[PDB]
């Protein structure tokens, strides 16, 4: 039925610019408004701007100067031009659709809201470039410390340890590095059994495996 | 063009009165019909009414519930809705079509060419 | 742009979100998944949201209510309100299970040789545990250290609801060959005193 495809989304310099596409299909494009929702990672939901085909247009004030929405009528997609990015624009960026005069529509006992929303596209800015991980041994684990960008799997002896096994979320370094531990809990008798943790880094082709 | 008035947060069982004012060269329009959309739904014909006979022609979902009127002393349509469900919460918009269709397709939103803005009902449980 | 707000429940709970000015609309969202509609003008329910879901006005608030609470009904809830050109989303309610408290099991691990050669060192000090509120002191020499360190913790586990943290103390090789005993202080609701795992170089 009604689907919302997001496209576009990469990594950028700070100070560059990209544009991103919400290729809509399967409903009256002119009879609706596309909104832009973007989310930092691990806050909340953050409206950007929005396009009623029209081009009733409105941004949100942390991004009034150096952001630009438009549309094509033709291709029922919506386009959002970012310029200037900066560290703060890092998050993930939906788009949904709405009425298509929500502004007149709004009251005070009404509010249709967003009814259908993409899976939205990642877009990082950042200066750094990309780099593979250091693999080092540390229950016990491996620390992967200092590669850009997301993401990695940490997997052990190939899969095969995966109960009791944690993997931290990555903590962006004050460097512009992410960095993560992989721990597991195993039995003290099986210590002198060996322990690998597999890393994969996809965006640098990079395949480390350490035994602990 | 076409403003709708009226509606608001209605109980369920209640009745509301819309009304749609039409301004300018009506005498060319073929049908007068009201629309609603809902949030997930896809925009629906509900009621139309033939200008040049006064015929009206309503949707199975509206039957024996809604009426619709035209007061040509002033152009303005009527959309009465009486025994209220929370299934009619949408936003009832007044649509126009100056080019004519026959009474199978009245009821569809590709055959009319005119909207108005809308105004939104809620049936607040 | 903040960090949504936290809410134990169990399974069967009735759960009340206040939203704090046009109507509000409620959203429910999954970790890593697009968010979904659930009430629209106040108190009007969405297409496929089960009745348990209710939305109502009370004076100038807008509260989102959960009759019965369900197992697939924990994540995070948004209210979106509409002014006259913005769209605002509040701050969120993230929903979690309820579960009894539990201790940590504290680890440290020195950093290996493999890492001294590159210039920089880093400790790390591993915490299963509930409630989420937890602190972790770092402690070089007896002296408490603040700023160089960064905390990370898991989502809450889909068998046994616990939390799992690490905090990784950062430091140049330089700096690591200067002192000796390396101690990181952990504090939890579970334990009646702290606890202090820790090592010399
Ligand atoms: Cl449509
Ligand atoms: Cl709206």
């Amino acid at each position: 039925e009604v689907q919302l495809v997001e496209s576009g989304g990469g990594l950028v310099q700070p100070g560059g610019s990209l544009r991103l596409s919400c290729a809509a299909s399967g409903f009256n494009f002119s009879y609706y408004s596309i909104h832009w929702v973007r989310q930092a990672p691990g806050k909340g939901l953050e409206w950007v701007a929005y396009i009623s085909s029209s081009s009733y247009t409105s941004y949100a004030d942390s991004v009034k100067g150096r952001f630009t929405i438009s549309a094509d009528t033709s291709k029922n997609t919506a386009y959002l031009q970012m310029n200037s990015l900066r560290a703060e624009d890092t998050a993930v960026y939906y788009c949904a659709r709405g009425y298509q005069y929500w502004q007149y529509h709004a009251s005070w006992y009404w509010n249709g809201g967003l009814d259908y929303w993409g899976q939205g596209t990642l877009v990082t800015v950042s200066s750094a470039s990309t780099k593979g991980p250091s693999v080092f041994p540390l229950a016990l684990g491996c620390l992967v410390k200092d590669y850009f960008p997301e993401p990695v799997t940490v997997s052990w002896n190939s899969g095969a340890l995966t109960s009791g096994v944690h993997t931290f979320p990555a903590v962006l370094q004050s460097s512009g590095l992410y960095s993560l531990s992989s721990v597991v809990t195993v039995p003290s008798s099986s210590l002198g059994q060996t322990y690998i943790c597999n890393v994969n880094h996809k965006p640098s082709n990079t395949k480390v495996d350490k035994k602990v | 063009q076409l403003v709708e008035s009226g509606g608001g947060l209605v109980q369920p069982g209640g009745s509301l009165r819309l009304s749609c004012a039409a301004s300018g060269s009506t005498d060319s329009i073929e049908y007068m019909t009201w629309f609603r959309q809902a949030p997930g739904k896809e925009r629906e014909g509900v009621a139309a009414l033939y200008t040049h006979t006064g015929n009206t022609y309503y949707a199975d979902s509206v039957k024996g519930r809604f009426i619709i009127s035209r007061d040509k002393a002033k152009n303005m349509v009527y959309l009465q809705m009486n025994s209220l469900e929370p299934e009619d919460t949408a936003v009832y918009y007044c649509g126009a079509t100056r080019k004519y269709v026959p009474v199978r397709f009245a009821l569809d939103q590709s055959s009319y060419d005119y909207w108005g803005k809308g105004t939104p009902v809620t049936v607040s449980s | 742009t903040q960090s949504p707000s936290s809410l134990s429940a169990s399974v069967g709970d009735r759960v009340t979100i206040t939203c704090r000015s046009s109507a509000v609309a409620w959203y429910q969202q999954k970790p890593g998944k697009a968010p979904k509609l659930l009430i629209y003008s106040a108190s009007s329910l969405y297409s496929g949201v089960p009745s348990r879901f209710s939305g109502s006005r009370s004076g100038t608030d807008f509260t989102l209510t959960i009759s019965s609470l369900q197992p697939e009904d924990f994540a995070t809830y948004y209210c979106q309100q509409s002014s006259s050109s913005l769209i605002t989303f509040g701050q969120g309610t993230k929903v979690e299970i309820k579960r009894t408290v539990a201790a940590p099991s504290v680890f440290i691990f020195p950093p290996s040789d493999s890492q001294l050669k590159s210039g920089t060192a880093s400790v790390v000090c591993l915490l299963n545990f509930y409630p989420r509120e937890a602190k972790v002191q770092w402690k070089v020499d007896n002296a408490l250290q603040s700023g160089n360190s960064q905390e990370s913790v898991t989502e809450q586990d889909s068998k046994d609801s616990t939390y799992s943290l690490s905090s990784t103390l950062t430091l140049s090789k330089a700096d690591y060959e200067k002192h000796k005993v390396y101690a990181c202080e952990v504090t939890h609701q579970g334990l009646s005193s702290p606890v202090t795992k820790s090592f010399n170089r």
